[PDB]
């Protein structure tokens, strides 16, 4: 006759990631005129180059 | 036939010069169409696994 008392305790971690989309870009831009007139509703279009 | 090559000007329009200023000036003949010829070439490509 046997009686057995136990008492385990883990504790686990881990870390996910998708790469097609690992990251995610926040430029802070500023518009500058060097012109003789004043532009309405100004619409950049810009690239984002790396390497 | 007021529109001789088939193009958006009239003969007018274009022996007079009185069409943009930004079309060059072969097209200023009746007989010379206004013509956009529009490519695209492609410089690199990547490719985004999403695994």
């Amino acid at each position: 006759t046997a009686v057995q008392d136990s008492n385990g305790e883990s504790w686990n971690t881990g870390l996910s990631i998708n790469k097609g989309e690992s990251a995610y870009i926040n430029a802070n831009v500023r518009y500058y005129n060097t012109g003789t007139a004043p532009m309405y509703k100004v619409t950049p279009t810009t690239n984002l180059v790396l390497d | 036939e007021s529109n001789t090559a088939g193009d958006p000007y009239t003969d007018y329009q274009k022996a007079s010069g009185s069409i943009d200023k930004a079309i060059k000036l072969e097209a200023r003949d009746p007989l010379v169409a206004a013509y956009p010829v529009v490519g695209v070439g492609m410089e690199n490509l990547i490719i985004s696994t999403n695994e």
